[PDB]
């Protein structure tokens, strides 16, 4: 009778462009969103993941250090990860072998330093290269990690305002070469922000663990969503725990009263979500083989012994 | 079934309410107004909101309660419900309960006045601004209820709040003035009526100040030849006016912006 | 007098008793706060 | 015949005869140009 | 022979005015920092928790919702807390006696609702209100309930970033006066806010962080972010362990304990000259003033296993 | 002559060799892409009848009488209008050989 | 106060090496680094990262060596090394190690250039340049190899890899005008000597230039008085020569600013 307590549905819809994961810090974002990547690359063509957190994690997750530029996931023939950048990309060669336009780029250079460092940083970044990546059509799926709910609304919010400011400063203009640089940019950024609003495109996976913090920052995190028109429809809840009747200790039977509590909360509260639930694993997740198991259970549903 | 969670919540919520857990409570009420005002039971929601929100000022939960307002507030703007006498008396009551140092009133205040018939502008709806007056009287912020009181269209209220206020603070030479200065603000605005009443008012029942319209104090005889050639509307009445009683209306500089004001607004002087 | 046609008859005389009360009305002490509050942001 | 031929009698339905002639030449100007322009890398990019 | 487990150091280092908590999303920044700031009520005369991170959970920590501004805790005289404000000072009440600035008005509401949602004013406006508050002293000293590692940083480093702007702007003065007036206005604080973030005596950093690979190696990269920072700090708070009970361990118990105990031995390793405090995995849930006291009472008693 | 003054005497005769054949070369083709990396990359130096025939369109100033959908559907990339392309194939095939 | 907690995490370290746990071993090769700092140990992380990060370039771990070598910079730059020709050759290793078209690549040349007699100039010690050129060249990479050679003082080498470059990718008719370039961009700056080395190996060995200075091309010719005048700094006769030559000169425009330099540099030219 309710809906199924699995992603299938995020696998099965194949114009599923841009997936977001969050929630509550150390839920497990991280994991799950590498899970649903792994997941992701034995059905799509190319499957790309982007970490926009900074003191990004998806090396760790993976076991295996990856460039700000996508790299090729060891053991997968199309899984690829990449780290975004909280800098400036101003590398570059020292200079020229004459003089150059330094009368403009001294300016841009400043502009550059000065920013370099500035606390929206590093979610500007993360638009820039999802803009970067629009232009490049490389990737057929890209999933997302990102670090907070408040500074992941920020980054989904973003495009309207972003292209609200567009049109007004083109307005503004039209009241001088740099404007090509605006109608050069301006589509590119309508095609992102329409995608973020289009379910069919787009769709965000709200993850939690059964407690009261964390579930009442995602009800936050859904509303939000609701209020930015961005779809979700599918909640993991993480780290679950279910005690072995054979020999359940003290702790273990408290933890699993109150997970069920707030979990019996989930399911009255989210009706017409998928719930999918995946239990606390003894060993670490780290590794392609460990997260590829932790993984399958993530599309079958899980049910205790 | 598949509608039965929302059931299932609602009754935790009265559970968690008897027992007290008042945060849990105004969490479990934010996700029910979420859920109805999803299914567009806009009036549900508002009713439930108000209630919880009455609820938890009974109990002192000030911040819990200032927020259940707001999400009262954001029912009554998404659903776009015309102004009514009785939802400005709700709101009113409410940000009455509120604590007055409390920014939040000020943040309800500036989102109900918005909300009320926003077309008119920041004016909102005079009976809004009136009860909330009348609420800032009966608290002494005088300041904040004169405001009101202006922006109001409650002239009777508005000078026996004056009267009370000049009777308080004012100095023995500013008797005439808090009127004065209060009827050229009505007339700042279009408000003429008010500031006739106000001003009837205000002489009559002021004790400091003498009955009969011819009033021994200079600045009260302008201000009554003022509103007379306002009902008449002529602008060399106005000129010979301002020109005779000047001392009187140097007195507080402000007065002469006024005029202008008035005279934009009565006599046609050019913008 | 030049104004005293434009204005009624009867408001005619008071304001004679007036313009004679501000020849020797004294000048305006400072106001009170309380007065003060009762302006836009330039008081 | 050979291009021109390909080109005119597209051009001749719609465009002006003397507008016709105009894109031709400009067309087969342009033609010459990009032959000067072409490099030993111009081969991979017109075999695609 | 080593550091002692405890935050007694902080307790007793009254010179202490800026107390910031972070690491990992998830390890216990909220309730680690409410612990900290009820410890510390009941020495300083008056103290303040600030909820910087966008989600604010003080709320939900203390389960009493706090508001914009600071407003005492229940159960506490002198414990206040707040959440920082996620938007501009956008509610107001304007005047309508006289035609209005039309462009400036425009313009500075413009300029605040693009800003609003604009990232890094949750942090432009955390700095604000530190400022305001540097100005305000009223309290002796103030936590931050901080957002994870990376926008802390960035936060941390507004400062440094913000005080070289206006160092700059100081050496291109007009090369209108009100807005001069204003940017000579507000240099003071800012130099006195920079200076105490650097100062060890007047402010320090506490890490928290569970065992666990991410979290440990996250606390790393964020302790050589603090050091590239100059901002103080020799404590480390291990958060969420587990200790099994000899009589019936259970499969669960057992393999988180020996990976707990691995890392755990990594940071005693690693953390030399910092006191590691160790707080265990509480069988219920840690809300409420009563709860979040005892989860404190033993965040300065070094916690021991039965 | 003029200039021979300035230069030692030695170089005067090559320079008068120099001198003569300059006139007699023809311009420098256009650069190689070779070298043309060489230079600072700032300025740097038509298969699409479609493509081709609006932009000579727009440069020459013409404008089709009907609108360009029409042309575009005359030209709808059939066998015989890519004989175009073949065309050019060839031209490119027996222009390689001039320098392979 | 320190209790071997160092020693041990060297030891795991190691453990983790052995095992094949590459990730975690760069993990504790980045705090070992941070440790070492800490006290001053400058030479030990130093050596230790390059140790690490040859072993890592050794097993495939590209990023994890990238980084490495990042610190490796970063050790050398906090403890201002003075700039020695082996650690140079470690560092053109360590480059020529990592994978061409990795932006890590482009940092790490950047940054070591910046290091590289930091206080000496913008360009950086020329043993760098000259390395991370024969580096490239190896690598078939010769827009970046020329580009290092005309920062570098080696002439003969890019002589050398400048035949070899014009032969393959080179027309017919640009044989000359590639040594042009080069002497002229060399030139500008203002080592001259590597112009006339470049110069003089490049006709002499090129298989189509003739042997003996007095070359069929003209521009060659021209190239050669001109080298032969920059020696004297005779405006009037470099006026002679640009003017004579203009022919020539003109079959690459960038010549004539190029030229322009050349007048201001040794000749004395205003700006
Ligand atoms: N199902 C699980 N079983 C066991 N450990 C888990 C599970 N899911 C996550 N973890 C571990 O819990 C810790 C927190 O998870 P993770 O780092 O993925 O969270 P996150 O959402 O990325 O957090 P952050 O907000 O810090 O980015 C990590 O050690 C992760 O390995
Ligand atoms: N020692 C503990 N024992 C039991 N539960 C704990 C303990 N510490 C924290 N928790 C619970 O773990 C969850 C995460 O902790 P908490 O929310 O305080 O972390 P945080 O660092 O503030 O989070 P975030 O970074 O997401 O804002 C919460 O349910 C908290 O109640
Ligand atoms: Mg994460
Ligand atoms: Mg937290
Ligand atoms: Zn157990």
């Amino acid at each position: 009778e309710p809906l199924e307590p699995t992603l299938k549905n995020i696998i099965e819809q194949k114009s599923l462009k841009w997936i977001f994961v969050g929630g509550k810090g150390g839920v497990g974002k991280t994991t799950c969103s590498c899970s649903l990547a792994v997941q992701l690359a034995a059905v799509r063509e190319s499957v790309l993941i982007i970490s926009t957190n900074p003191a990004h994690n998806i090396s760790d997750a993976f076991d295996q250090k990856f460039s700000k530029v996508p790299t090729k996931v060891k053991g997968y023939d199309n899984l690829f990860a990449m780290e975004i950048d909280p800098s400036l990309g101003v590398a570059e060669l020292p200079d020229e072998f004459f003089e150059e336009d330094n009368m403009l780029s001294m300016g841009k250079k400043m502009m550059q330093e000065a920013m370099s460092a500035f606390p929206g940083i590093d979610e500007a970044m993360s638009y820039a290269e999802v803009m970067r990546l629009v232009k490049g059509m490389n990737f057929s799926v890209v999933v997302f990690d990102t670090a907070p709910t408040g500074h992941t609304l920020r980054l989904l919010n973003f495009p309207t305002i972003v292209e609200r400011g567009l049109g007004r400063l083109m307005q503004i203009k039209n009241q001088d070469q740099l404007a090509s640089k605006l109608e050069e940019t301006l589509p590119v950024i309508r095609s992102v922000s329409e995608q973020f609003k289009d379910p069919e495109q787009t769709t965000f996976i709200c993850v939690c663990i059964a407690e009261f913090l964390s579930l009442y920052e995602t009800e936050r995190l859904i509303q939000e969503l609701a209020k930015c028109r961005i779809d979700t429809h599918n909640i993991i809840v993480n780290q679950l725990v279910f005690p072995d009747n054979e020999r359940p200790c003290k702790m273990c039977e408290a933890r699993h009263k109150i997970q069920s509590k707030y979990l019996d909360q989930m399911e009255d509260l989210y009706e017409d979500f998928h719930i999918v639930k995946l239990p606390l694993l003894p060993h670490e997740v780290r590794g392609a083989d460990k997260v590829n198991t932790f993984s399958k259970q993530l599309l079958e549903p899980y049910s205790p012994p | 079934r598949n509608r039965g969670g929302v059931q299932r919540v609602e009754g935790k919520l009265r559970a968690s309410v008897e027992k007290g857990d008042y945060y849990e409570a105004h969490q479990m009420y934010r996700t029910l107004f979420f859920r109805y005002m999803s299914q567009s039971k806009h009036t549900e929601a508002r009713e439930l909101m108000y209630s919880g929100a009455l609820l938890f000022f009974s109990h002192g939960q000030q911040n819990s309660a200032a927020d259940l307002s707001m999400l009262v507030l954001e029912s009554l703007e998404k659903a776009e419900v015309e102004v009514a006498d009785e939802l400005l008396e709700n709101l009113a009551k409410v940000f009455s309960l509120m604590d007055p140092n409390s920014p939040e009133r000020v943040t309800f205040v500036s989102r109900a006045l918005k909300w009320s018939s926003g077309g008119s502008g920041k004016l909102g709806h005079p009976r809004l601004h009136q009860l909330l007056a009348l609420t800032l009287w009966k608290e002494q912020n005088y300041c904040e209820s004169r405001y009101h009181f202006l922006h109001s269209a409650d002239g009777e209220g508005c000078a026996n709040m004056l009267v009370e206020y000049s009777t308080s603070r004012g100095f023995r030479s500013e008797v005439d003035m808090f009127v004065a200065q209060a009827v050229l603000q009505f007339l700042c605005l279009k408000n003429k009526s008010s500031a006739s009443v106000v001003f009837t008012t205000y002489t009559q029942k002021h004790p400091s100040i003498e009955d009969g319209p011819p009033f021994v104090e200079p600045l009260l005889n302008f201000i009554w030849f003022l509103l007379l050639a306002v009902d008449g509307g002529k602008l060399t009445v106005f000129t010979v006016l301002c020109e005779q009683y000047q001392p009187s209306l140097r007195r507080d500089p402000m007065y002469n912006e006024y005029l202008d004001r008035i005279g934009q607004l009565f006599f046609g002087v050019p913008p | 007098e030049p104004w005293a046609a434009a204005v009624p008859p009867e408001w005619v005389p008071i304001i004679q008793q007036d313009i004679q009360s501000q020849r020797k009305v004294k000048p305006q002490p400072p106001l009170s706060d309380a007065y003060l509050s009762g302006m836009p942001a330039k008081r | 015949p050979q291009v021109w031929q390909l080109i005119s009698k597209v051009l001749a339905r719609h465009f002006s005869a003397a507008d016709a002639s105009r894109v031709l030449e400009q067309l087969q100007r342009d033609y010459e140009r990009s032959l000067s322009r072409l490099t030993l890398d111009d081969i991979e990019r017109l075999a695609s």
